[PDB]
């Protein structure tokens, strides 16, 4: 589920300091509740693959349900 | 079941590795 | 607007005021294109560059698009679409004036013309084309975009060109190159595939009435024919909203082996291929630093990989990649020439279009074409390498980087080199040569083959072992080996061999060894000629002189030949042979137990009968035992309607005496000559004005070099071609 | 205008002009009469 | 015997008695090496 | 292992003395991330492999990746 | 080593001065034609057979010639080794 996906990003992208290249926080941003956006869509794209990984992983069976 | 030649491949995996890496820290210390 | 052509010379100032003798032609051919060589500027010479591949790919659409309608006019496609099997191919249908009217290749169906052999059909058993007006259309297509193109050049030279930062973007470049044009081409290949390819190929199994069969648009938005097989497939269940892919195991499958019933391998494992890899390096070309502060800084990656032997390590390279020209074109075509070579030697193991295996003399045609063209253009590649040592360099931005280590070192390193050369050259050829005296001494115990003294080739044998039994455990989602040259079972259609497991004895030692030492020696030639390029051990003005130079005076003895592209004509004759005994080798091996007929048992009754193990020991046997069978019918393969084509084997020879002439001999003799003639025409009052000079003894050189391999090449395509037509 | 001519007469093209005339000229009476011996 | 080769046969003389002969008279020559080098 | 005995001897691979004294972070590292953790894969492996092995069932180094410890898993 | 030949046809540009790179010219004081100072060769003992010089002279039928001689040593022959 989304979850999961949300989860990963944000602990990837803002409740850590990551130290992506230049670290630019505000290429553009957005809002949510408190983001800091711009390489955040890329960072949610990632994380939709991570999770694929993860939901093919658990292929055989898992949380369906 | 056991072995072949093989036995031959392990003994060579040794003599480069361990070896002379042991030998370079035997001879660190100035014999 | 027209005023402009007849004004020669418009880009030298020197040889655009007259033609004082003959030499002001030569040069006139010479110089058209190294603008490098007219300004400093650069702005100008990127545009030449981007014209002139327009132009390039405008012939290539040219050319593509004719011979389409060739084949759709003139080729008994359409006839040999119901039989790929009992029909051969043909284009190109003579005309009936005196000297070409015997030449009627008939085919079948009374269809005459020319039988060719390039195998486009084959790429036509694919596409599934059933009619030539859609084909019409499509060189129409391709000769238009041709023009096209050609006129969005002169505008983008003429009336807006573009800027100079527009150039060294190679972080943009990349990653729009490998994502968006080979993901999305590749990705849009695969779709059509899917879409059309595989369902005709289903409805070429039994005679399903090819015409008959609907057309694409008939598929576009009608979907029940679409569910009648792969019951997923009714609009596709969309199950990747769901992100469930089980129920797509209908087409997108994985098999790997060969499919015997379309001549080649089962084509959904290259559409779900051409899938995997489109998003495969997409997510890779998304990597580079680009427009949104986000990335590699590309120039600080090379500048951390140093160390204790490192030196300093990768610094200072970008200068060399970008400012400067021919390095990029010499390494991309080194590059390229090793791709194309590995192609080769790649698909005639795994035949990836209908009809190949079966098919008998598409393949070594292709397989030696290819072959030919990688060597031919990656020896230019390390022509260019030179070019760019005397054209670009900097003592300044090139200190103790891992550039200039070897440059410092270069004798060691070359007289080991010459040291293993040597080494592995007598080492096999003298003890071939060994063998040879043994066998004609009565002593034949005294051989190397099985029955002999022994040596074996383990690990060729263990790899492929160790590749034979890949599937379940490092394969568990795989059926079947990836090829049957390695193992599994003998594959094969009719009375014709497909694939079977190919064996490796004795004989295999000394050729691929042979091989080794040539390639050795090649880049003892042409590397030599690269550290050795600026600076030698006595001529110390190279690079302060130029590369393109004849010699340097009867000083120190002789110095004849000390420049670089002789260096080049030098590894080019030994890439010759180089070339030359490889394609010799494959084709009798690929002919002496690998190809022939088959036997309701599988019988494969090959045509020569094993041959290696029996001569291919000895010199006298490889002389007897290839040309002999290589050579028994062109001799008398002319004299009827499909064989009056007196081949050029006879003709090549004389071209190829006619070259060595050149070499051997000196100028001055030829000027001497000259002169006398001269004396006489001024005597009968007809002295041409314009005074002729003999050639320069680099242009003697080249000429002779280049009818020299013309020549050869001409002979050895004549030989397999008739060949092969002896039995395809 | 006319002056394409003062641009194509270079020589080569010309050649290649006049040789293809007498080839073609070979070929009409090798085309027409290529039955007299 | 089993499925390796001849090597439990002879290997060990050499490590009983030729290695121990050498690293002894390597051993003795080195306590007695000048100065102020040595190896 | 060996090996990086041997580095650590290179001049730019020399630790502190200070880095010697500060004990906290050695007493946490040993008595947590020591075996804690290392009894923690210990029981992994022991759920995943020994187990499994003590009731009969093989699982190899590539099965181990699709089946389950228990039906009722996760 | 190898001997030189000087002639009369020497204009006095002094292009061969200026491309033997083994120091065996020198203009002498001469006086018949506006050249005042004709080459010559003084050092001919590190003569190397290059004959770049009278690829440098300019005159007709080139001022300079260099007979090839026969008594070739380690200076003549230019070896480092
Ligand atoms: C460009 C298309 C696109 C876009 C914008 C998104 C964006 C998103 N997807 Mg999504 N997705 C996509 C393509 C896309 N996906 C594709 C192609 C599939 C099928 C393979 C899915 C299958 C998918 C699922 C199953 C779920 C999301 C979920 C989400 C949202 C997660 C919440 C978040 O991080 O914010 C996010 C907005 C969420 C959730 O549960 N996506
Ligand atoms: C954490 C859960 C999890 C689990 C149980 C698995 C389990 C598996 N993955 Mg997998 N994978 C995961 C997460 C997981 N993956 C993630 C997070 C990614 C990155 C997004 C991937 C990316 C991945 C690839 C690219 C491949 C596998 C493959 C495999 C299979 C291994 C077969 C082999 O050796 O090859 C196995 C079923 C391989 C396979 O055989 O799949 C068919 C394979 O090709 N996985
Ligand atoms: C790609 C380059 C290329 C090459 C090498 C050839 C070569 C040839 N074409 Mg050709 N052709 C091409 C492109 C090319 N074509 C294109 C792009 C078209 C479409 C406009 C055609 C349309 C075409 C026709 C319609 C005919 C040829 C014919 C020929 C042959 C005789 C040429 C002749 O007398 O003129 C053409 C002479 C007449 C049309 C009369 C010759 C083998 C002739 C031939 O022998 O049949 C194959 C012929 O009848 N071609
Ligand atoms: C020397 C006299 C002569 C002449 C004028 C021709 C003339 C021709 N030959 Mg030809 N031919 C000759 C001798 C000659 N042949 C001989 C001695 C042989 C070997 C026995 C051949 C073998 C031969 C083949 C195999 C083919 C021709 C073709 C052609 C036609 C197109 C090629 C062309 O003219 O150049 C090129 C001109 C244009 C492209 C325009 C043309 C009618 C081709 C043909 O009939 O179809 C086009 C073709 O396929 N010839
Ligand atoms: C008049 C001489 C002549 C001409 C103009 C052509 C022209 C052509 N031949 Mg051809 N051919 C000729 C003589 C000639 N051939 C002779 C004497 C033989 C031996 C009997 C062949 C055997 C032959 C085969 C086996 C094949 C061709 C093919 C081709 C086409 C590929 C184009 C090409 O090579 O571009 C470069 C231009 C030149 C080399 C000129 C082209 C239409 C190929 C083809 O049709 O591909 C679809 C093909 O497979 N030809
Ligand atoms: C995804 C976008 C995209 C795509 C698909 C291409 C595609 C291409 N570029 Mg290109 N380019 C792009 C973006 C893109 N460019 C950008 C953003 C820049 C600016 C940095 C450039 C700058 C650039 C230069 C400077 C050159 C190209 C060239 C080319 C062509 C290489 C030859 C080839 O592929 O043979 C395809 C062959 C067949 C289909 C047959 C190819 C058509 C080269 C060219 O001139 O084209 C020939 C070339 O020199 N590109
Ligand atoms: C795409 C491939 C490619 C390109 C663009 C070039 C481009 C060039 N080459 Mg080149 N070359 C290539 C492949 C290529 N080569 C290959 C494959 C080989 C090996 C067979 C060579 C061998 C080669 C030599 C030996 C020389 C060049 C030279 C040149 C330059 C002058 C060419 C000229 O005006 O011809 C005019 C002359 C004719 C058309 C005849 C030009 C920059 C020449 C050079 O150094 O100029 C700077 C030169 O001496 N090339
Ligand atoms: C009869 C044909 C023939 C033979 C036997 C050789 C033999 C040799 N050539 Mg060679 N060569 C030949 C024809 C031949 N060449 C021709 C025709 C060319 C001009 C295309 C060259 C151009 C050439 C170059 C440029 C080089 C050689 C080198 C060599 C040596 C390789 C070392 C070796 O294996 O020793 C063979 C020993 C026995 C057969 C006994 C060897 C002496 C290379 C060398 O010096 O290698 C060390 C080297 O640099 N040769
Ligand atoms: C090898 C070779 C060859 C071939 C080549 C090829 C085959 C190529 C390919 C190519 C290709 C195959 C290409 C393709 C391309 C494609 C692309 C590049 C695509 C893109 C796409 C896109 C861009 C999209 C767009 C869109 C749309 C359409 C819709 C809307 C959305 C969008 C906008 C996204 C030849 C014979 C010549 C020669 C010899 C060699
Ligand atoms: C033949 C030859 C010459 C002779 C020099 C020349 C320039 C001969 C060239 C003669 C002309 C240019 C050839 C023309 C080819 C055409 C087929 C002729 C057609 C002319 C009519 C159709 C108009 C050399 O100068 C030479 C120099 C160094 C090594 C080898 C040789 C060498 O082999
Ligand atoms: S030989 Fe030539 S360079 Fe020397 S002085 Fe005479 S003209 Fe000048
Ligand atoms: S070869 Fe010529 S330039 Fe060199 S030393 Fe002799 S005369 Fe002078």
């Amino acid at each position: 589920i989304g979850a999961s996906l949300v989860i990963l990003f944000i602990a990837s992208r803002t409740i850590r300091f990551p130290q992506v290249g230049p670290k630019m926080p505000l290429p553009f941003p957005a809002l949510f509740n408190n983001p800091s956006v711009g390489t955040v869509l890329g960072s949610v794209s990632l994380g939709h693959i991570v999770g694929i990984g993860i939901i093919l992983g658990l292929n055989n069976l898992g949380i369906l349900k | 079941m056991s072995i072949s030649d093989t036995q031959v491949f392990v003994a060579l995996v040794i003599a480069l590795i361990p070896g002379v890496l042991a030998f370079r820290l035997a001879t660190e210390l100035y014999k | 607007s027209f005023e402009k052509w007849g004004q020669p010379g418009h880009f030298d100032r020197t040889l655009a005021k007259g033609p004082k003798t003959t030499t002001w032609i030569w040069n006139l051919h010479a110089l058209a294109h190294d603008f490098d060589t007219h300004t400093s500027d650069l702005e100008d010479i990127s545009r030449k560059i981007f014209a002139a591949h327009f132009g390039q790919l405008a012939v290539i659409f040219l050319w593509l698009s004719g011979m389409e309608f060739h084949g759709a006019r003139f080729s008994n496609y359409e006839a040999w679409l119901s039989d790929p099997i009992g029909i051969k191919p043909s284009a190109q249908v003579v005309w009936p004036i005196v000297g070409q009217d015997i030449l009627n290749a008939d085919v079948g169906g009374g269809f005459h013309g020319i039988q060719i052999t390039s195998g486009l059909f084959q790429v036509w058993r694919a596409a599934g084309f059933t009619n030539s007006f859609q084909l019409y259309v499509t060189a129409i297509g391709g000769l238009v975009a041709a023009a096209l193109m050609l006129f969005a050049g002169w505008f983008h030279y003429h009336k807006r060109a573009p800027k100079l930062e527009w150039f060294q973007n190679a972080e943009s470049m990349l990653n729009h190159h490998l994502a968006g044009l080979l993901g999305l081409g590749c990705l849009s290949w695969a779709g059509h595939q899917i879409h059309v390819a595989l369902p005709v190929n289903k409805l070429l199994d039994a005679g399903v009435a090819p015409k008959d069969i609907p057309l694409p648009h008939e598929f576009i938005l009608n979907n029940s024919l679409m569910a009648e097989l792969y019951p997923s497939f009714a609009k596709g269940l969309t199950p990747f909203w769901t992100l469930n892919w089980g129920q797509y195991a209908d087409f997108l499958t994985f098999k790997g082996g060969l499919n015997p019933v379309t001549g080649g391998l089962w084509l959904t494992d290259t559409a779900h291929h051409h899938l995997a890899l489109a998003v495969l390096f997409i997510v890779a070309g998304h990597m580079y630093r680009t427009n949104w502060g986000i990335g590699h800084s590309i120039k600080e990656i090379l500048e951390n990989h140093k160390g204790p032997f490192t030196g300093d390590g990768h610094k200072g390279l970008y200068e060399n990649m970008t400012t400067s020209w021919h390095a990029q074109l010499g390494t991309n075509l080194a590059m390229l020439g090793s791709l194309t070579i590995i192609v080769a030697h790649h698909m005639y193991a795994m035949p990836p279009y209908p009809y190949l295996a079966t098919d008998y003399a598409t393949a070594l045609s292709i397989f030696t074409h290819h072959m030919w063209i990688g060597g031919f253009l990656i020896v230019g590649g390390a022509a260019h390498a030179t070019i760019f040592m005397v054209r670009d360099y900097d003592p300044a931005v090139n200190q103790n980087n891992v550039l200039d280590r070897v440059i410092r070192h270069r004798d060691a390193i070359i007289s080991h080199l010459n040291w293993v050369c040597m080494f592995l050259g007598f080492h096999s050829f003298g003890l071939y040569i060994h063998n040879d005296t043994m066998q004609a001494l009565g002593r034949p115990q005294d051989m190397f083959s099985d029955t002999a003294i022994q040596l074996q080739p383990v690990f060729a044998q263990f790899v492929q072992n160790i590749h034979t039994l890949a599937p379940g455990s490092t394969a568990p989602n795989a059926l079947e080996p990836v090829s049957y040259a390695f193992g599994g079972g003998v594959v094969a259609v009719g009375g014709k061999i497909a694939m079977m497991p190919i064996a490796l004895g004795t004989a295999d030692f000394m050729i691929h060894h042979i091989h080794a030492f040539q390639i050795h020696v090649t880049v003892l030639i042409l590397l030599k000629g690269f550290l050795f390029a600026r600076n030698s051990r006595l001529i110390p003005d190279k690079a302060n002189l130029g590369f393109r130079f004849p010699c340097d005076g009867p000083g120190r003895g002789g110095t004849c030949q000390v420049s670089g592209w002789d260096h080049v004509f030098l590894g080019l004759f030994w890439m010759f042979n180089t070339i030359a005994i490889a394609v010799y080798h494959f084709s009798w091996k690929m002919q002496s137990d690998v190809w022939g007929t088959i036997d309701p048992d599988g019988t494969i009754a090959h045509i020569t009968g094993g041959n290696f193990a029996m001569s291919a020991n000895t010199i006298n046997g490889w002389l007897r035992d290839y040309q002999w069978a290589q050579a028994a019918q062109v001799i008398q393969s002319y004299g009827s309607a499909l064989s009056a084509y007196g081949l050029l084997f006879l003709g090549a020879h004389f071209v190829w005496a006619f070259s060595l002439m050149f070499l051997f001999s000196g100028r001055g003799y030829w000027q001497e000559l000259i002169e006398s003639i001269v004396w006489a025409h001024n005597k009968l009052k007809v002295a041409p004005t314009i005074q002729p000079r003999a050639l320069s003894i680099i242009q003697g050189r080249a000429v002779g070099v280049a009818h020299y391999l013309l020549g050869a090449i001409v002979t050895i395509w004549a030989f397999f071609e008739a060949r092969i037509i002896s039995v395809g | 205008q006319n002056y394409l001519l003062r641009y194509l007469s270079l020589g080569p093209v010309l050649l290649f002009a006049w040789l293809s005339f007498t080839a073609v000229l070979l070929i009409v009476f090798n085309y027409l009469y290529p039955d007299l011996l | 015997m089993f499925s390796a080769s001849f090597l439990p046969s002879i290997l060990v003389p050499l490590t009983g008695l030729v290695f121990p002969a050498i690293a002894m008279a390597l051993l003795l020559i080195y306590v007695e090496r000048e100065d102020p080098s040595g190896i | 292992f060996l090996f990086a005995g041997w580095l650590h001897l290179q001049p730019k691979f020399r630790p502190s003395l200070s880095w010697f004294k500060s004990a906290e972070p050695r007493l946490n590292h040993h008595l947590a991330g020591l075996f804690g953790v290392s009894s923690l894969a210990w029981t992994g492996h022991l759920v995943h492999v020994a187990i499994p092995e003590s009731r009969g069932q093989h699982v190899g180094w590539d099965n181990f990746l699709t089946t389950l410890p228990h039906p009722e898993g996760l | 080593s190898h001997s030189v030949k000087i002639y009369d046809t020497c204009i006095g540009c002094t292009q061969c001065v200026r491309a033997c790179p083994t120091d065996v010219l020198e203009m002498v004081p001469w006086d018949g034609c506006k050249a005042g100072q004709i080459a010559a060769s003084p050092r001919t003992e590190d003569c190397v057979g290059c004959k770049r010089c009278e690829t440098a002279c300019p005159t007709d039928f080139l001022s300079i010639r260099v007979y090839l001689s026969n008594a070739e040593t380690t200076r003549s022959m230019g070896l480092a080794y």
